[PDB]
């Protein structure tokens, strides 16, 4: 998107994965690109960012709003906010590494929750701005 | 009449309420089933973020009183090895009265 | 010409009339007809917040004058046993009017 | 959503089912999850919130802005504003303990009523906004 | 060929204009048809916070010059009784011209 | 919805079907349920509100924005323009009784005024302002 | 809608199909109720209209802000320029005699013009402000 | 093979262009085709402001050059008395080339 | 639409059709209404005005908001870039000759660039400010 | 197995590239296919401002293998003297792959 | 029975994860199925800025059990030399489960 | 457009597919208008702009905010955010020539990143503001 999108994402998905909650209550099942099976039915998405331009004259940066949203088979979604709850506890004050530029601040925006489809799957998207500097 | 040929292991999830509301399955296997499974016309359907491909699959077992094991409540789901069919209404196909058709999905995710 | 083989306990709900404009209904038992019940093809329909599971079931009774007790009005309900069968509407079958098709759903919730 | 979430709704439904009050006006009907069975046909309820991300430098919170619908197949929906009313009765400066953190004040929002489908089903939803500090 | 069995009541409003623009309809009755009436999938649709029970109900009458009291334009109605049946369109059924179809809807409340 | 909307949907019903005009002019066709029958065709309609939740530190209160629609089979709708003129002549400065708390002013709001369906049936909203006090 | 609406759309009818110009321009083709026949296809139409409440403490008044569309089956719609132009030249400043109360004064505002359907027809809407009181 | 029975004047608009760039009809008269007309199912449908009944019309008429008289363009209706058929296209319904399918409305306000 | 029009469109499409470019990268094929015959397909069209109603105590004008769209068949559009930089060559501070009243000021606004179906013609509006006074 | 009888002249456009990345397009002729022509059920369609007449006609043609001149792409576009016939794909409708469906449209600005 | 006459390349992507969790997909040949290929009714679909060419397509094989190389699963597409089928389901065609139904697209940018 | 969109989507064009990133990141997929073939899937497409119509007294320019769409047939779109980065680092702070006047500042804009179809296909809009000046 901006030049930074291709480490950020990168690099909130190496953050995830290694936290040992969200580990324990989704399991391997953190991913962008679905793999094909049985479609195991409690994962997360790390996908849809969009930008927000805040630049200088002397370089330039961006703000991803990146949605991580959570969907999950059960039949309530109290399961869905735990491991959504792990997703907030996870990257609210990061501080992570990026691969070009880095991030000043990854903090909590919008987090809607509701049912998708037939009202048998739910989802929770969770929007974090993402202030980086390239 | 129909010719049953699959045996599909029927599943019912128990119920275990959360303390939110919301009850948590365990799908714990039921006594299996004789059945046909008859294809729809299929194609791949947009899930949530997952390309799911679809078939509808009119599943025809026989039948039983409302409250007996036998019936299939669309509650429950079927599931050959790891192919889990879902039902969506079950709907007494025969006019005696001797078989229900069963409606099903398999949502791959592909 | 159909051949009418389940007993279906037709319904009526009396309307008493709440302060602010809307009845509250007590879906009183009326006479039991005979009728066939034909499924049509069903799956599961997105309701409120509840996955419901609605199938077609043309149901086909016999006729009587507007003016009378047999006639299911599509104010009505049919119920077997525990399975309340709405009614959606009510269209004369037969050509010589010996027969009215009804048009059900079976709203269960799954 | 926030980490808050997961206790959120677990409280606001230990609330709900324990007034005397919508007790003899719904039942046992209070759910996020439907039983399935002969669906009753006169329930409420509570899944869909979303986040307003109140938070801090030191510390964070949210404000969730949860929906308790009201859905009810009686002919007319003087019935449903009773069970609305004992809704609001019970929630409205509630005061309730939660698991991560606490609540410090459950307000009242918009609450519209109307038709859903056909004209014989009337959802009544029911914005409260929760102000939790984690 | 049709065989013409019900009799129904032929109405066409009389159009008293307001001062507004918008006439006010009457429906004074006019001469009695005969005809058929077959009927269509039916189901309840969505009114304005009426849940409208309608069905199709393709009537067949026979024909006449389009300048004549007998052809039911679709500004009139049919009625049996307290049945109204709206006119939708007429058609002109027949390949020499004998007979029209018209299409109803038997709007009942419900 | 809020507390009061249980007295105040049954209150404006009775001062409705109380009115010598609207009496000659609808009948008895006032309802929020619909007695099933022939559908008369010249009916009013009373049940979407919407609360805007004005409230206090001591007590609450809300402002129900309730719709009365106005349908009407006629093939102009001057005739339901008397009619709605006939709501809007009975409700504005009502001062009417509740059963839970009172109504401090049912003032007058925006009403819409169109054709609903195939241009057979025409829809007068009308939206009336309830500030009730629980 | 409010209590003027069944006397103002019956005013500003009368003062349509009384202009000279759009007599030879329309015809008789000015209606609420169309007059079902042939469709002759040049019409106009004087029906949906708004209010935006304006009002008082001691009396009360209504903004309506109807439309009267222009529906034009020409290939072109330069024909139903004219007729539309026919229209505001007879209605702004109109100071014309209300039934219930009287206007104020007869503004003009938005005046959107497009194809309806399949681009065989076209629609010109025409919104004029009417205050009136009363 | 079709059995034409109907005498339908088509009629062809002359196009005098306005100062705008808007062509103004006329709808002058052209020589007159034999036809029949099949009606299809019909329902009214919502005009502008206007509830208009409407019906499918496929009509045949013989065939010619697309460089001829006798050949209905879609600019163009056809018109039975007082009955204005509007034309949608034109499509050479025969095989070997004799027939062309034209689709109509019949656009009654009703 | 506003009395000014039925002129307004008239000089527009008369100051189109006179410009030697897009004579030569058009052709003939400016108009409204469409000649029917094998539809070239590289045509603009001159319709949807809307207005804004800009008017006086003494006087009345208006605020025409015309689109003119241009259409074009051709695999890319660039080929419609250059029709429609010979379009606002052609209209941007024109000071044409109106038959009602004149207009004071041709301005240029908002000009969109999309594919309209199938991704196989191409529409670019071009809304150009009318300040008419009558 | 279908019977051909009418001459389209196939033709392919040049695709001349111009700066901004656009190719322009010159649709000069290719070599002339036989072909049967069998129309669909047709009806006008809302264009950009244009209200065009469109039908179906599917068109059947003999095959090729892919990298031949004698196949249409759903690149290319038939003409029968001024009817231009796009092509919106080509499927190979034998089973022993002897023809081709393609898939046209006609559209007529009307 | 069907007639199994096409060679179709059966291709299947290993999935190399980036540090995204995004897997990049090589499409290695696997090897090859005989099957027969039905066309379905096919139309040109607006991609994304792209205008699409798709056919139905569906593609009959042999079966096997779910945990064998021969079947292709929805991951994987066809390619008849430069013509990549891709797979919409795979949905058991025969009674006897001899035979399965693919679904494919063949999408042409044309 | 604007009489500069002629040329800015030309030169816009021509600075693209001469950077040698996203030369080994697409290749030669970098189009308007699609050649047909077997759509090789990683494209990106330059075609819809809108006008923001800055101008002057003396002189016209524009505010051109042409989309640059990044569209990728991978499984995952971590491949199309360096394509889309190898876009951003191509064109914001451009300084390229043009052949109707010339731009001032090509600067960057909101860049939303989502999947567009049955979730295969991968859409990363690039809006950059390009004032130009004629």
């Amino acid at each position: 998107s901006y030049a930074v999108a291709g480490a950020l994402q990168a690099a909130v998905y190496q953050q995830l994965r290694a936290d040992a909650v969200l580990a324990a209550l989704v399991g391997t099942a953190v991913y962008d690109a679905v793999p094909p099976g049985p479609l195991a039915g409690t994962y997360v998405s790390l996908g849809p960012e969009d930008v927000a331009d805040a630049s200088d004259k002397t370089g330039a940066g961006a703000v991803h709003d990146f949605v991580i949203s959570v969907i999950t088979d059960a039949a309530g979604f109290a399961t869905a906010k735990a491991a959504a709850a792990a997703v907030s506890d996870a990257l609210v004050g990061a501080d992570l590494v990026l691969s070009r530029g880095r991030l000043v601040g990854l903090w909590f925006l919008r987090a809607k929750a509701r049912r998708v489809e037939k009202a048998d799957m739910r989802r929770i998207d969770l929007v974090f701005r993402a202030r980086v500097e390239g | 009449r129909p010719r049953l040929n699959r045996l599909l292991v029927l599943e019912e999830a128990v119920r275990v309420a959360d303390g939110a509301g919301g009850h948590r399955l365990d799908w714990q296997a039921k006594g299996e089933v004789w059945a046909e499974v008859t294809a729809g016309s299929g194609s791949e359907r947009a899930g949530e973020f997952v390309t799911l491909a679809s078939v509808p699959f009119t599943i025809v077992v026989r039948a039983a009183p409302v409250g007996a094991a036998r019936r299939p409540r669309p509650e429950q789901r079927f599931r050959e090895g790891a192919r889990i069919f879902r039902i969506l209404a079950v709907a007494e196909r025969d006019r005696e009265g001797h078989y229900l058709s069963c409606f099903a999905r398999e949502e791959v995710v592909a």
